[PDB]
């Protein structure tokens, strides 16, 4: 009866002629809504069987597709309509509390295989509309904070990140799961140790009190030893740390001292600090062997960017003592060696061919993109640093040029066999802040004491396409998973602005500098700039109608009602299409038109 | 003007009377290399050591100064660490210290909540946890059983699960052994112990045998522990020895020697064992199996019943199963009206 009537509801709001006839029916969705209010002074006889249709729709209509209209929407609007029975029925009727929530839990700890969003949206759902009704229904949560030793570690991420209200004004439950976490610190199963770590970095990056206000700083100083002790631990622990320290600081900025010795120290077991030395880092270490199984251990690209954003932020908000100006010049002799370091340091592209059968081809693949991840972000580093300064941007272009023929290097490498390896499609080292900042200030920016310095930058039209081809890296990231990967990457606000950033350059170099201005080459006019930034801007018109729906308005006023600032550009795009077509182009690039054709797909869904 | 204060005085340390917290003038690295190199350097080489920790002995005779040295220090230019744990992160100066930080350990059991509510053998303890270096791991480990034995019970509580932050990751054996050797003696301490015992790195046939040897003493146990030790038991089964431990439990568990007194802790056992059918399906099925299996013995006691009826309430596909099973228990006069 429910799945029967969005089919229904579907087919008018697709066509208008049915609009005409039909005069507007209630459906059964509002009617089991009313039923809802009803419920409240005397029917308890009726709410026990709407938390069963609830959970009907919930465990019937849940996703599985993702682990078509008529198979996600009819079905994606019940399993809506059901939490929305169950969240509904759950604030009035004060006696189905403990029975929603361990049944929804239920679902959440046991499953762990098919997809289960939906409840931990429905429990965060619960749990944000007033944690105050559930300190009457806390113990069904406390239980099951003994199965987060066994739980897959993005589940115990969002199961923490959803109960996060309740940790906000509960301090039992907070110390009912340090207790676990702490306990979970030693276990001999891996995913426990990282499901400690998670609820650490967590608790560490939402609280400052964990009674004298004395042992809260020496417990948080124990919390960071433990950690400290788990950077000596595999890889993706290691990796996690470097991207939670970020947070942790940036939070508590008490801890920066505690922070940033724990990587200086752990960057030094790989660092060689005397100059003339022409590999700068030890990359035997990162790489360990016992008996033919060879793998990685301390990714030194993401310690460097946990170090050099930290390092960053220091500058920029801490001092407006003397420790930060030493991992500065570590910095820049780390630059100034690997601008005169080539290749043979690492003995790359000439003794090994980086293959994927023996265990010193893996060694040197490993060794190669710890090498591109390094050149990023003293890319990103050497950019920040100064108000564009020539000689700093020679030393970009040099790092870059190192990057570009390790990454012709590697494709060439991946062109005898195929790239089927998402390891250099693996994420940036970037992030999208300082990739909005970057183009704004290579296409837009006309001041007269950065030009001759941006000239170096501007000439190099591969420096320029590995940008936006960065800033559509960070799109489809945005689109595939519901966020992007570097910092900042999981606040939806920040994604939002940098959008909006992105759009507006992106705009002004296709709409201002034409596409037939091509004086390049012919391979560029599947890869032109003004092509990719079109590219970019479909990728950005798509996600802001999925995940920012309601700020449509704030989107376009960045660039009076939606439907005069969707016309304008409309008739942007559509005047690029005229002039377009009636050029009378013989070769007449279609890839454009498509895109073309696309975006005003796109835009004309909101007139 | 003994060794001790002027070393640290021109270390980079402000020794307070003992009220408020120690002051540092410098970083915690730089004080710690500075008072290193100066313990170097200095001549009398092998001697320095013991002049310097005689000097702390006779400083810290005093309860506001040893606290205060305990307690952690302040920044004056942004909050550290103690004074003991700076001292014993240098490994020339750390089996001392250990020694007479143990020493006078045995000073402070009766002692408890004077001043401050600081209770202090737990400051003492908290000092060793997660050490960066450990020169003596086999002195350390045997130091911590004697006092693990001639502690009072409290305290042996408290050191015992703060066991796996001490140690490293060699000497769990002989730890595991000494510690399941105080578990057949002390039948109050099982909760902690085995607490610990996953929380080390032992053989899991050595976590089995214990597990089998607190089944065994399962009714000697005061009713509080309860529910905790069948939530250890319960939450260590996998899918093949599910069965036999749900049955020696079965056949254990009376609820005739625990009956405000006594209906809580049964209140809350009943949670725990509720709480894991729910979160743990083949526990249902175990149970249904051994009351089922159980057709010769008409000793049937409470638990059966009240078992059968929790797992009907809850998981819901056993229903049927339990009309069955419960159908064949009265037609055979195995479970009756009283």
């Amino acid at each position: 009866s429910v799945v029967k009537s969005f089919k229904d509801l579907q087919l008018l709001q697709g066509s208008k002629f049915l609009q005409n006839l039909v005069p507007h029916r209630s459906y059964v969705s509002t009617m089991i809504l009313e039923v809802v209010k009803n419920s409240v002074h005397s029917w308890d006889h009726v709410t026990q069987g709407l938390v069963e249709l609830g959970f009907i729709l919930m465990d019937s209509y849940g996703p599985k597709k993702v682990l078509p209209s008529l198979s996600r929407m009819p079905n994606q609007h019940a399993c809506k309509l059901g939490a929305n029975i169950l969240l509904e029925t759950f604030k009035i009727h004060e006696m189905i509390r403990q029975e929603i929530l361990e049944q929804v839990l239920n679902r959440v700890v046991t499953r762990a295989s098919s997809p289960i969003s939906h409840f931990l949206d429905l429990l965060s759902n619960i749990v944000m509309y007033a944690p105050l009704v559930l300190q009457n229904c806390s113990s069904k949560v406390t239980e099951a904070f003994d199965y987060l030793s066994f739980l897959p570690l993005q589940t115990v991420q969002r199961l923490l990140k959803a109960v996060q209200p309740l940790l906000k004004v509960s301090m039992s439950m907070r110390d009912c799961l340090i207790l676990v976490l702490r306990k979970a610190m030693f276990a001999n199963q891996l995913d426990a140790r990282k499901s400690a770590v998670a609820g650490f970095l967590l608790l560490l990056k939402n609280f400052k009190v964990l009674y004298n206000s004395v042992a809260n700083e020496t417990f948080c100083l124990e919390i960071m030893d433990s950690l400290r002790r788990c950077l000596s631990q595999q890889a993706d622990v290691r990796l996690m740390l470097y991207e939670g320290f970020y947070d942790v600081l940036r939070r508590n900025s008490q801890l920066a001292n505690s922070v940033m010795q724990t990587l200086l120290s752990q960057l030094k077991q790989f660092y060689e600090p005397e100059p003339d030395l022409l590999p700068p880092l030890k990359l035997e270490a990162c790489i360990l062997t016992q008996g033919d199984q060879i793998s990685l251990q301390e990714p030194l690209d993401y310690l460097l960017c946990c170090i050099q954003h930290c390092l960053a932020w220091y500058k920029n908000t801490v001092i407006p003592e003397a420790f930060y100006e030493d991992l500065d010049d570590i910095l820049e002799s780390i630059t100034n060696r690997m601008i005169k370091s080539e290749l043979e340091d690492f003995e790359l592209d000439k003794s090994a061919d980086f293959s994927q059968s023996t265990s010193i081809g893996i060694k040197n693949n490993i060794s190669a993109f710890l090498v591109m991840g390094v050149c990023e972000v003293l890319i990103e580093y050497n950019f920040s640093i100064s108000s564009f300064s020539k000689n700093r941007f020679e030393d970009i272009l040099s790092l870059f040029m190192c990057y570009k023929k390790l990454s012709d290097i590697l494709n060439e490498k991946a062109g005898k066999a195929k790239t089927k390896m998402a390891n250099k499609t693996s994420d940036s080292l970037l992030s999208m802040k300082f990739v909005s900042s970057l183009l704004t200030a290579l296409f837009r920016d006309s001041i007269q004491s950065h030009q001759e310095s941006l000239s170096v930058l501007r000439s190099s039209n591969e420096f320029m396409r590995y940008a936006v081809n960065v800033a559509l890296q960070k799109v489809q990231q945005l689109k595939e998973t519901g966020h992007v990967s570097g910092p900042d990457g999981q606040n939806p606000e920040k994604i939002f602005q940098n959008l909006c950033d992105l759009t507006r350059v992106l705009l002004w170099r296709y709409t201002s500098i034409p596409t037939s201005v091509e004086e390049s080459g012919k391979k560029e006019k599947g890869k032109s700039i003004s092509l990719l930034c079109l590219e970019g801007l479909q990728k950005i018109f798509s996600a802001v109608q999925q995940f920012y729906q309601p700020k449509i308005q704030q989107f376009l006023r960045a660039l009076v009602s939606v439907t005069q600032r969707t016309a304008f550009q409309i008739r942007q795009f559509q005047r690029s299409l005229l002039n377009l077509l009636s050029s009378q182009e013989e070769d007449f690039n279609s890839k454009e038109a498509l895109l073309l054709v696309t975006v005003l797909t796109s835009l004309s869904k909101l007139l | 003007d003994s060794i001790f204060v002027k070393l640290l005085k021109i270390s980079g340390i402000i020794l307070k009377t003992g009220e408020s917290q120690n002051q540092l003038a410098v970083d915690q690295i730089a004080f710690q290399k500075k008072l290193f190199q100066t313990l170097r350097r200095h001549p009398s080489y092998p001697k320095i050591i013991e002049e310097f920790v005689s000097g702390l002995e006779s400083y810290i005779e005093d309860e506001d100064s040893f606290r205060n040295c305990l307690l952690s220090c302040e920044r004056l230019q942004s909050y550290s660490k103690s004074l003991i744990k700076l001292l014993l992160g240098i490994d020339i100066l750390q089996p001392a210290i250990i020694k007479t930080l143990f020493e006078k350990l045995p000073e402070y059991f009766f002692e408890n909540k004077n001043s401050d509510e600081i209770n202090i053998p737990r400051l003492i303890v908290s000092q060793l946890k997660w050490l960066d270096r450990v020169v003596d791991g086999k002195d350390l480990t045997t130091k911590i059983m004697q006092l693990i034995s001639i502690a009072p019970e409290n305290l042996q509580h408290d050191i015992i699960t703060s066991l796996p932050e001490i140690l490293g990751d060699s000497q769990h054996a002989d730890v595991g052994k000494e510690l399941s050797d105080l578990l057949i003696e002390n039948t109050s301490l099982t909760v902690p112990i085995l607490d610990v015992l996953s929380s080390l790195r032992l053989d899991p046939n050595f976590l089995l045998k214990v597990r089998q040897l607190v089944m065994d003493k399962l009714s000697s146990i005061r009713l509080e522990d309860l529910p905790v030790i069948i939530k250890f038991i319960l939450h260590s089964v996998t899918a093949m020895d599910t069965l036999e431990v749900i049955s020696e439990l079965r056949e254990k568990l009376d609820l005739q020697h625990c009956v405000s007194s006594g209906q809580s802790c049964i209140i809350l056992l009943f949670d725990v064992i509720k709480s894991a059918i729910r979160y743990e399906k083949t526990i249902s099925e175990a149970w249904i199996k051994a009351i089922e299996n159980t057709a010769s013995v008409s000793e049937h006691k409470v638990f059966d019943l009240v078992m059968l009826f929790i797992i009907y309430s809850t998981n819901t596909q056993t229903k049927k199963y339990i009309d069955r099973v419960l159908r064949n228990k009265i037609r055979s006069g195995c479970i009756q009206e009283q």
